[PDB]
Formats: C-alpha cells, structure tokens, sequence
C-alpha cells in the first residue's frame, strides 16, 4: 500500500535541538543549575517520578532567546498543536541527559537493572566475535506538560461541548463535573518474554488498546541457530504503568436550554492517578485523542489538574477570653432567634460523652411541635458546623438513603454493598429532618443505631452489621399541620413514644401567636435583614472554622469520675424521681439518668477538666429540666 | 495496605489485605496433569501442565509405534487441582465515604477452598497477580490493561480444665446469672431465666425440641432492650429485630428463590 | 400583563412582584437566606391560570415552561450516568412556570424543599454526592384531584399537595369560575369571534 507524502512548516530534527537545548539551559531566573537538570537529578536519585513541565518556562526560555537576537521557533506552538509527538521528543532528551544517582539505591534490587545487566554481559560475549532494550523499559519517570498561566489556547478552560474536533492533537483544558472514575488498573508499557530454549528475553512494546502476543523467539541467539522456541510473557519483568479512566461531564448550569448534558472520557496514567473522585468540579489539561472504535472514539490524556476545592496554640486565643460554652452556643447559628438552652445542648451532641468496656457515648436530641421557626435551618447548620456531620430527612436523601441495603450498579453488571447516611455518620452525627415521616424501616435503623450503633444487612446471601457510632439530632414536626398546644406530644405526633424514650433530651417548641415575643422575634428577624451583619450584639459569633478548632480539640478532653458527682447525679436521679411519682412520658429513667451524665461528660470535656464536676450535673439537670418543662406544655 | 492502595509495583509481590467476602464460585477443577492415549496402539503417557499450556506429544512415544497425531486427550483420567473464586470488597469502615468502597477478586486453591463464606470479614495473604484478558476468545488479541487478583496462601477470620473447676462452685447459679450482664440491674430471676434458655433442654426423635421460649413485658421505659442486646451478643448463632410492623414473611422468609429472614 | 384576562388585577400586581422580585441576603459567614419569591395558585380549571402562565412566560426572561430538582439519569444507548437539571437549575436567578402542579410525584416532591429553602438541590447517588445552585423564583399553578374546586376547604385538602409543602409559597392564590354575567357575555363573544 503505497502512500502519498507532503512537505510541511515543522522540522523534528531542529526542535529536539532546541528542546534539549531548553531542558539543560532553563532556570526560573525570573526570581533570583538548571531547574530541569536539577529535577532530574531527583529523579537519578529515585527520589521523584512526576517530571512536570510548564508551559510558561518555554515560554521564558522562548523570550529570554529572542531577547538574545535569535528565533526560539515558538516552541509553545508546537506542543500546544502536536502535543503527543513532543511527549516522546522531551522523553528522549531527557533519556540522553539525565545525570547519573548520587543516593544510594541498592541498585541490583531492581529486576531490570539484573536483567539488563545480563543482557549487556552477554553482547559482550557476542561482541568478542566468538539499542540494548526500547528505552520506554528503562524509563521509570511520567512526562507531564502543564499549561500556560493567564497572561495561549491551553490556559482557556473549555467547557465539554466547546471541545470540538479540530481540537484533536491539542493539549487543551477542560472543565467540568466527573460523574464516575474507574478503579486503578495496570497497562503493559512493554511485554517482557522469555524464550524457553535459549534464555534470552525479549521484548513488545504496546501502544494500542489491544495488542497480539508473541510466539517465536526472534532474537538472533535463537534465529541464527534457526532453533524455534517458544516465548512466554514475564509479569515480572513487564513494565506496567498505572492507568485509570474517568467520565468529565459539563457542568449542569452550562447546558444549553432542552440539550442533554455532553460528557467524556478521561485517560490517566502514571503518578498523576488517582488524583480525582466522583462529584469534583474540575479543570484538566490534556491531549484530546482519537481512539479506535471513520468515526473515532475520542477520550483526554490528562496531564495536570486543578481541583476547585498551631491550631493547639490558636484554641488559647479563644479560650483566656473566656466564657466559651455560653459564646460558642451562642455562635450556633446566629442568624436564629433565641433558644439558647437548645442551642447549649445541641453542642453537647458534637462535643459527646464517655464509651467505656459497653457503655454507649453518644447524646442525641429530638425538637418537636410546630413547624418553621428556622428549625430545618438550624439542622443545616449543625450539619455545616459539626465535624463528621451529614443531613438528611425521614423521606429525603432518597437515592443511597438513610438505611442500608445491597445493590448493583445497573447502568454496568456488578455488585457491592454500601452504606448509607447512618453509617457516614459513624463517629459523628446525624440530622434527620421531617423525622415524624420516616417508615418502618427506617425507624428500625435508628432503633439499631440506638440499640447497637450498627445498621444491619441480611439479603443476598449476606449477613453483616456495618458500624454506625453517631449522634442523633431529630425534627419531629408535628401531624395535621399544627400543635394542639396544651395536648400531649402523642395526640400531635406520628411517632412512638418508645423511639422517644431513647433521647438524651427532648425540646417541645410551639409556634404561639403572641404580639410580645412575636415583636422579639420580630424585631430580631427585621433587624438582621435591616443590618446585615452581628445578629446580635454581645453574642461574640465564633467563625465555623475556628469554632471547629476548639469543638475538636474539646472533644478529646475525655473526663475522669469524682466521687462529688457519684453522689450528685444519685441524689439528682432520686429529686427528678419525686416529679415522677405520678402527666407526660418525661419521667425519670436510668435512660435519662444516662443522658445527665453523658451531657455531664461533654461540659467536663468543654471545661477541659478531667475530673467531671458536680456543677456540669447540675447543668446537665438543667438542660433536661428545661426539656420535660418544655414537654410537659 | 489498603486495597485502594495497591499498584504497579506490587505486581509480583506478596501482599496482605483485610475486606469483606461479598461471594464465592462454586469449586473450579483445574488440570494440574493431562492424560493422552494413543489411537492407534492404546499406549498411554502424562504430562504436567506447564503455565497453563497443555505440552502435548506430537507422536506416539513408544518407538515401535511413532504415529504422528495419535494421541487423543481422555479428560476422565486427566488429573485435576481444585480453584475457586472470590469478590473480596474493601470495608465500607475503611472507605472515604462519599465514594463506592472497592472489590477485588482472590483465586484460592485446593484444601483451601471453600476456607469462608459470605459475610466474613478475613485477611489474606497472597502473591498479588496480573494477567491479560482476550478481546475476543477466537483470537490470541489481548486487551492492553491486565485483570488483577490475588492468588492466596493463607486467610484468617476478622479447655475443659477450668470448665470443670467452676461446675464445683456453690454460688454457679448465681455467679453464671450475674455474669450475662454486669453492667444492668441485677433483676436476677430474668437472667436466671435467660440462664435456662441459654442452657436449653434436650430432644427425642420418634414433634418436641429442648428450646427455650421467654417474653419480657414490662414497661417501655426499663432496661430490658439493653438485656436483649447482651444476650444476642452472647448466644453463639443469634439474630436480633423488632415486631413493629414486621412482616410474616420479611420474619421468616421472602421471594426466582426464596431467601431465608431473620428468624430462620 | 395579560390585558385578556377578566379581573384578577391583585394575581398580576403579585406576578410583577415576582418578575421584580426581593434581593439575596447572604449574611456574616456567608450565611445565606433566600431572598427569591414564590407563588402557587390553586383553583378550578377553565380560569385564568394557564393563560397567565403563557403571559408570564413570554414576558420574564430566563423562563422555563414545565406541565425539576436535579437528577442521576441513564437512557438506551449511554452505558453510564448523567447528572441532569430540573427546571429550578435551569432557571438558576431566573423564574419556573409549573402548570398542574397539583400532579408532580413524590420523589419530586419531597425534594421541592431543597429548593424552597435552601435555593439549591442535593444528589445523593453513584458518589456524586454535590449540591447545585437552584435559585429561581418559582411561580406554580394547580387543579384539584376531584370534582370542581371547593371554596369551603382548603388547598390541603382540595388537592394533595401537603400543607408542610404548600406553605413554603410567599403567596398562595385561590382562584374560581365566577359564573358572572358580564364576564361570561364578555368572555363569550370573544370565543365566537374566534
Ligand atoms: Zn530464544
Ligand atoms: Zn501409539
């Protein structure tokens, strides 16, 4: 099959002249041996593997030569049109540069320092007249070209649909949301086989999706010798290199008007796998490819990524200001009225109890009655401050869900078991929104957080409890769109009363129409759309970030037992007994008793102390006082 | 080192990973020696498998025979190793967990078949492998990237002496009742009870069974759940749930195959 | 606006304010509280409804026409998912029109909230687990599920939308066939020259 041939404006011979002439001049002198050389002399030293170049430096280099009076042939074209090519351009200049080690490697522990070795030796047998290898086997470092700053082509992010196929050959950048990324699979870079009849290896190197394996040995140690042996591939001696693929999709705010969100492949090799997971929005350069399917399949070589998303010394800088707890609940969403006996007891569930060996640790809350007054608000932002936190509803998050189960992958074949809300809670916290709603199944899932902080599985052949440690922060928003406000909870809620009984604390709040705290609130409400800024003075509003500093650093002050709250919290279970001697199922339990003291435990923790004080009892007391005062309307 | 965690350079080497059995294959038979026979003179001769390829002779072994293409594999008196396959997934413990946790599939072989079952949690120590697939099973072709597994050599899970010197004791009942749940009240006719129902009766084949069969009433706002939860975490081969709403069939068992719940 | 219609002057000064509708507050922390408007009107059928919303429609900008949320969805020949948009991303800062609104099902449903809320949409499916800026000004419309509208009861009750949903609209207009004679003479004629 005959071919035609054209001349054209490019000569490979010049560039890799000026390219290795840029790789063994170049330094960033723009901040005062060469970047370049120095980076591979790392890399002699097995020390690094990602040689990165930037765009920008060639561009440098191009500019720092034309000031010199002397065309650099705009090396930055060149790769930016042909980017491929120029991959195994800077791969050869480095392979014909590159220093040798000055660490010490142990260098015979590499297979393929022996292997070539013994090849060497015998050439050298041969040689006494009685390329060694391809050099892709040789090279242990990954090329990767990083594009052009703002100051052209690659440094415009495009979104998907612009992507066009001109492109092809270009190493542009792209934009996007990646909705799916495949696990790390190995790649053959070259085969190795060995010859069962004369133990001379060789080698394939691939370059396609598919390749074919050999069988004759074609070395000339069994050729010349016309001795027909056999090969067999060595996983041992093949080089492989790590390769992942993952599906970019264009952002959802992108799509044109009716038109179905475009999408495609990204192919990633070498160090830089790995480097993105599913629901990133991110910006990639990369070679845009054809592949085999005259339509062809179409994918990206991803070459450089940009995702777009002491502190035991700066917990002092809150703590000599003193009055923390107070501050920092009332910095839990500031923008809500009142309610800082809530708020007091909601940071208590971040902050948690002792678990002992067993005894159980984590405290949980449920607010009940009417709805609105900012409470899904206020559950959002317990899920934005907390550490480990998730939100969810008793009929929302509906695809993984708040309850496990076994499932496929139905857009493939395979399948997997996942958890679900409760277990990404796991040492941590969980908000259940529209909780009066949620089914059975659901129900019971909490059951067994409660009963054994686990979410269980038995389908498929498959039985398993999976881990599920967490707190419980609940809305049980009532039936029949409001309270009867002097009616017990059950007349108004769907719930039982036995899911009830296992919460540290329960906050009944009632939406009354009353023209005087209707004017509080509404002055509140007025004012901060008024102002803008400090939902009220005096609260101190703590920033989340900051907050979490000294939420996290509380949370590991764990308390020790003092005789003075053995004897406390016996006589306190015994005075909230003489309240029990009965109008509503706030009574007195060892489960409530178990609240006051974990709820004890958390303000020992944010005191710092270790002995647990006969005060946090007290305040304990206080919070659950507030709370059966507040379930008693 | 995490099952996420694994790459190139492990290819060859043993490794150790800990995960979750999703399932098994049933056993696999493996031709570890063919057996060919001659068509011409009956003579018989084996051959090991080397590397997976079947070294077949060309002609006939015996001298005074020597046909080329006589021989003829009789599959019957081939002798076989045993292989079995399993999904072993990364715990959803171990993930980062706003993404799917992993599997990787472990060949296992001969006595060690069959060594655990789905819903262990195991290691297993074994030479990580490679091998190519084909992109069509007519052709030589092989696909680019290799399937990976783990071709293992050991696996793990997750006296009558003292027996006898405490059946001697005075206070047994009550030492064996306290014993089931410290922690709680002591309510000691509940746990003797429970003591009893632990113990069981005995059987007779001609019906009856030794079971044990208890309710705890009482209210909702007592300990009786926490005692429950110690005894299912006692009993050897227990299961725990709830009634509300349950199901007589999601009790018991559900539906093509039918799949056994939780009481069974 | 829809110089046809007969009355309902107070459903159009509400439409405009809707079209001009309130400025965001995001507050210290970037804490952010909706400043959007959104509008539900119930009623019979063969009223001004669906008319308005044409009127609407051809009058706002950045509009979308719907008879929502966000979603994780395949078809025959894709072999993988895509995340897609529901009119609210669509009409990201700009305005929804939802006709029978009264007939959305309930996976929908229980994610309106998202939007009414939080002006934003949650995925929580295939580890995409994001959430997207929804933050529109919804103006909906809706029929009841039996009989002609009964004034006596309410929207919760006349339709099945939930009280706990239909009171997350700013304003919530019931609207009725008056069977008035100027009206109808009006109406009439303007039929019969057509
Ligand atoms: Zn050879
Ligand atoms: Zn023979």
């Amino acid at each position: 099959a005959a071919l035609p041939s054209i001349q054209l404006p490019v000569d490979y011979n010049n560039l890799f002249n000026e390219i290795t002439d840029f790789l063994v001049t170049f330094k960033q002198d723009t901040l005062s041996g060469p970047k370049y050389m120095a980076m591979l002399q790392k890399v002699a030293n097995r020390e690094l593997n990602s040689v990165i170049i930037d765009l920008d430096d060639i561009l440098q280099y191009q500019n720092e030569k034309f000031l010199q009076g002397t065309q650099a042939d705009d090396l930055v074209s060149a790769i930016q049109q042909n980017a491929n090519h120029f991959t195994e351009l800077f791969c050869r200049a480095i392979d014909n540069n590159m220093p040798l080690p000055t660490k010490e490697i142990d260098y015979k522990d590499d297979v393929l320092d022996v292997i070539l070795n013994q090849r060497r030796l015998r050439n050298e047998r041969m040689l006494s007249d009685r390329e060694l290898f391809p050099p892709n086997l040789t090279r242990r470092y990954f090329l990767y070209f990083k594009p052009l700053s703002q100051n052209a082509i690659s440094s415009k992010p495009l979104s998907v649909r612009q992507i066009k196929g001109d492109f092809l050959g270009q190493l542009i950048t792209v934009r996007g949301i990646i909705t799916r990324v495949s696990d790390v699979k190995p790649a053959v870079e070259v085969i190795a086989y060995t010859c069962d009849q004369c133990g001379y290896e060789v080698f394939q190197e691939v370059n396609s999706r598919t390749f074919t394996p050999l069988s004759e040995c074609t070395s000339e140690e069994c050729s010349q010798n016309q001795t027909k042996g056999q090969l067999f591939m060595s996983t041992r001696a093949s080089k492989f290199s790590a390769f992942q693929e993952c599906k970019i999709q264009e952002l959802s705010q992108q799509v044109p008007v009716g038109h179905i969100p475009r999408s495609l492949n990204i192919h990633v090799n070498g160090t830089l796998v790995r480097s993105l997971s599913p629901g990133d929005i991110v910006d990639v350069t990369g070679i845009f490819l054809p592949a085999p399917y005259l339509l062809t399949e179409t994918y990206l070589e991803a070459q450089f990524v940009r995702q777009h998303k002491d502190v035991e010394e700066r917990v002092m800088e809150l703590i000599t200001s003193g009055d923390v707890y107070n501050r920092l609940a009332k910095s839990i969403a500031p923008e809500i009225y009142g309610n800082l006996d809530v708020k007091k007891a909601l940071l208590l569930l971040l902050v948690g109890g002792v678990d002992k060996r067993k005894i159980r640790g984590d405290i949980n809350v449920c607010l009940m009655g009417d709805p609105g007054v900012a409470k899904s608000q206020l559950l959002k932002a317990i899920c934005k401050i907390s550490p480990r936190g998730v939100y969810t509803t008793g009929k929302g998050s509906s695809g993984v869900g708040l309850t496990a189960a076994v499932m496929k992958d139905p857009v493939t074949d395979e399948m997997i078991l996942e958890g679900g809300a409760l277990v990404l809670a796991d040492n941590g916290i969980c908000c259940i929104d529209e909780f009066d709603k949620m089914d059975e199944s659901d129900r019971t899932a909490i059951h067994e957080v409660m009963e054994q902080q686990t979410i269980s599985i038995s389908k498929a052949g498959i039985n398993t409890t999976l881990n599920a440690r967490t707190s419980i922060l609940a809305a049980a928003n009532p039936l029949y769109g409001r309270y009867n406000p002097r009616l017990s909870p059950l007349d108004n809620i769907n719930l039982p009363a036995a899911l009830l009984s296992r919460f540290d604390i329960l906050f009944l709040m009632l939406d009354i129409p009353s023209r005087d705290d209707d004017e509080k609130l509404a002055e509140h409400v007025t004012y901060v759309h008024m102002h803008n800024k400090q939902p009220d003075l005096d609260f101190t509003p703590v920033e989340p970030s900051k907050m979490r500093e000294y939420i996290a650093y509380a949370k590991t002050k764990r308390p020790v037992m003092s005789e003075a709250v053995n004897d406390y919290v016996v006589q306190a279970y015994i005075r909230l007994r003489q309240d029990s001697k009965r109008f509503s199922f706030g009574q007195a339990t060892p489960r409530t008793l178990l609240g006051i003291i974990r709820l004890s435990q958390a303000l020992a923790k944010l005191r710092l102390a270790d002995m647990v004080d006969i005060d946090d009892v007290e305040e304990a007391l206080r919070l659950v006082r507030v709370s059966k005062e507040s379930l008693y309307q | 080192k995490g099952m996420r965690e694994l790459n190139p350079n492990d290819i060859d080497k043993l490794i150790n990973l800990k995960g979750l059995v999703l399932r098994s294959t049933p056993v696999i038979p493996d031709m570890k020696v063919a057996f060919f026979k001659c068509n011409v003179c009956d003579h018989t001769m084996a051959v090991e498998i080397d590397r997976g390829v079947i070294q077949e002779p060309a002609r006939c072994e015996r001298i005074d025979c020597n046909e080329p293409n006589s021989m003829s594999l009789i599959h019957n008196r081939c002798s076989f190793a045993d292989k079995q396959v399993i999904k072993l997934q990364e715990t959803p413990d171990f993930v980062p967990d706003g993404q799917t946790p992993h599997s990787i599939s472990l060949c296992v072989y001969d006595e060690l078949v069959d060594s655990c079952r789905a819903g262990d949690r195991i290691e297993v120590t074994g030479t990580f492998r490679s091998i190519p697939i084909r992109a069509n099973s007519r052709q030589r072709v092989l696909k680019s990237l290799y399937k990976t597994y783990v071709d293992v050599v050991h696996v793990k899970k997750v006296d009558l002496a003292k027996i006898r010197e405490v059946a001697a004791r005075e206070d047994l009942y009550s030492l064996l009742a306290r014993s089931i749940a410290p922690s709680i009240y002591e309510l000691e006719d509940v746990k003797k009870g429970i003591l009893l129902q632990l113990f069981g009766g005995t059987n007779k084949t001609f019906r009856y069974r030794g079971d044990i069969n208890i309710l705890l009433c009482g209210d909702p706002s007592t300990s009786k759940s926490q005692i429950l939860q110690y005894v299912h975490k006692i009993t050897p081969r227990g299961v725990y749930t709830s009634g509300k709403g349950s199901s007589a069939v999601g009790l018991t068992a559900y539906i093509l195959v039918l799949e056994s719940g939780a009481l069974v | 606006l829809a110089p046809s219609i007969y009355g309902h002057d107070h459903i159009k000064k509400a439409i405009l304010l809707m079209l001009m509708g309130g400025v965001e507050k995001n507050l210290e922390n970037g804490s952010h509280l909706r400043g959007d408007i959104n509008i539900l009107m119930v009623g019979d059928p063969s009223t001004a409804k669906s008319q308005l919303l044409r009127f609407v429609l051809n009058t706002a900008s950045l509009a979308i026409a719907t008879t929502l949320t966000a979603a994780v969805t395949t078809d025959r020949e894709t072999g993988e998912r895509r995340l897609e948009a529901g009119a609210m991303v669509l009409a990201d800062r700009g305005v929804v029109c939802i006709d029978e609104f009264d007939k959305m099902t309930d996976v929908d449903r229980v994610a309106i909230h998202e939007v009414m809320e939080q002006q934003t949409v949650t995925i929580a499916k295939a580890g995409i687990h994001t959430t997207l800026n929804a933050r529109c000004s919804v103006i909906a419309a809706a029929n009841p599920v039996f009989g002609q509208y009964d004034v006596n009861r309410d929207p919760h009750q006349n339709i099945a939308l939930p009280d706990s949903l239909l009171s997350r609209f700013d304003l919530l207009f019931v609207v009725t066939d008056d069977i008035n004679e100027i009206r109808d003479r009006s109406i009439s004629e303007h039929v019969l020259r057509t």
